[PDB]
């Protein structure tokens, strides 16, 4: 009640020592146990929470491993100190991890400070406690009771920091390091609940990441895929596998292709490329209205006629849109290659025809909706105005663009690759993608709730949650609950029994 | 030839099912 806790802690650590020699000089063995069971009581004991909670989380969040240790050792020798240590530190884990994720205003960092808190106590575990595995019990329990609160901030902020992840830089060429981090996303996002939603944004992410620049990594892609198979359904790492299987395809198509064009011996510059997909390992892709050159129509003939061939049961809806090209561009000054967008790529196309055009056409002409042409004139226009030119200046846009293809072009690179387009994606983007998940759980849970019914007739709806809590690798809300209960009734597989929603039964 | 000659035209798509339901 003098000095601190940390101070305490120390001359207690100290005056137990001095209660040793006290004996080994002089005094009794046989009273040297009485005796520092007396001391430590007059100590430690009897105090083992105003000085184990604040004391505790205060030095656990100053991180003085020493004394961190030094209070692992004053309360793993007493009475029972560790469990008062246990319960006050696992619910500084859970409060202390709890102070990310519920901040709805800081999602732009959440998945660095989730790292940073499980090294945190990964570090205060393997020293501060010695690799003792109760506080790993803690730890885990504390985790997952925390992360089953909020499921769908963090699983898509993880997906987009694992892409993040998965980017080709020239900084990173350890990918020992990417494995090693690799690993610690696998086993700290097994804390992280919603896995479905992680799942479907990273189909988005391999199609963000192929479709447009390059991955970090073959063989990160291929130790994901068998990292990514284990902690969920090995039918959950089927569309996956799929989607490289489509790549391997499309690749040998291409060489089916450029071998049947070896006779022909192209010596043209106009390139048509087609990676064609499936849709049951992939994301879905419909059609949108746009507005194509003749010229690549006449491609998307040709892509018909190579495309009707090798497993007929084959028919077109093609997309002409979604992929990356490089192109050579004109200018003063120069003639650099632009690697850009299909979505930029036609605005190219046009301004080669001629230099003039005004919104209304580029509207029309290019047929491109309004979410993706706004944001197509949001790259090298709202700035940056040296190959487009758009009239309002700014973060603001209005629907007046008035463009001229500019002469003038300055840079120090060949191969300018300004497209953010593809490797970035917009709010309601991000929101549909997830919908496509909302009510896609609806015959998951059909099928669940139809198998257990087929399988136990009597079961309280607090016991069919835990049961699809089992099953699924996302956390079902209560809503969906009584929509499941609901279409089921609609489709004659529940009758609630006892004239309640207490029980059921299988009945129709 | 034009402000852009043609290069290089790569796209993603999806073959589709043909068989009825």
């Amino acid at each position: 009640q003098e000095r601190e806790v940390p101070e305490y802690l120390n001359h207690v650590s100290k005056r137990l020592e001095e209660e040793g020699d006290r004996v080994i000089t002089y005094l009794d063995h046989s009273t040297q146990k009485p005796l520092i069971a007396c001391v430590e009581k007059q100590l430690l004991g009897e105090h083992l929470t105003a000085i184990l909670q604040k004391g505790l989380d205060h030095l656990l969040d100053e991180n003085r491993v020493p004394d961190l240790a030094q209070m692992y050792q004053l309360f793993s020798r007493v009475r029972g100190g560790q469990q008062a240590l246990l319960q006050h530190w696992s619910e500084y884990i859970k409060t202390f991890g709890t102070a990310i994720v519920i901040n709805p205003e800081k999602d732009k960092d959440m998945v660095q400070d989730l790292l940073d808190f499980k090294d945190k106590v990964d570090h205060v575990i393997e020293v501060c406690f010695q690799k003792n595995e109760r506080f790993v019990n803690l730890m885990k329990e504390s985790f997952e009771t925390f992360i089953n609160k909020r499921p769908n901030k963090p699983a898509e902020l993880i997906a987009k920091h694992v892409d993040s992840k998965l980017r080709a830089g020239n900084k990173e060429a350890t990918d020992e390091e990417l494995e090693r981090t690799l690993d610690k996303i696998m086993i700290l996002f097994r804390f992280i609940h919603g896995k479905d939603v992680f799942e479907a944004f990273y189909k988005k992410d391999l199609a963000k990441r192929l479709l447009v620049g390059k991955s970090a990594s073959v063989d990160a892609e291929k130790s994901m895929l068998s990292k990514l198979k284990h902690e969920c359904g090995a039918a959950f790492t089927s569309k996956l596998e799929g989607m490289f299987k489509d790549m391997e395809l499309s690749k040998d198509i291409m060489v089916h292709f450029k071998q049947h064009m070896q006779n022909q011996s192209d010596s043209g510059p106009i390139d048509l490329t087609v990676n064609i997909l499936t849709m049951g390992y992939w994301p879905t892709y419909t059609p949108m209205e746009v507005h194509l050159t003749p010229e690549m129509i006449k491609l998307q003939e040709v892509f018909k006629a190579f495309y009707l061939g090798k497993h007929s049961g084959r028919k077109l809806q093609w997309q002409t849109t979604l992929g990356h090209a490089v192109l050579k561009a004109e200018f003063k000054e120069g003639k650099k290659e632009f690697q850009v967008s299909l979505f930029q790529t036609l605005v190219l196309l046009m301004f080669n025809e001629g230099d003039g055009f005004s919104f209304e056409e580029i509207k029309m002409a290019t047929g491109i909706e309004d979410s993706e042409l706004r944001r197509t004139l949001q790259s090298l226009a709202c700035g940056k105005a040296r190959v487009l030119i758009k009239s309002p200046k700014g973060k603001e846009v209005e629907d007046g663009d008035k463009f001229i293809f500019n002469g003038e072009f300055k840079h120090k690179l060949f191969r300018i690759k300004i497209n953010q387009i593809q490797m970035k994606e917009t709010v309601e983007e991000q929101v549909s993608t997830t919908e496509r998940v909302f009510q896609d759980r609806q015959y998951q849970i059909d099928a669940a709730i139809v198998r257990i019914m087929k399988m136990r007739k009597t079961l309280g709806h607090n016991l069919l949650v835990s049961e699809l809590y089992n099953q699924l690798k996302f956390p079902v809300k209560p809503g969906d609950l009584k929509k499941r209960i609901e279409s089921l009734i609609d489709r004659d597989y529940m009758e609630r029994d006892k004239d309640n929603p207490n029980q059921y039964h299988y009945v129709a | 030839k034009k402000r852009f000659e043609v290069k290089k035209w790569n796209a993603v798509a999806l073959w589709a099912w043909d068989i009825v339901v």
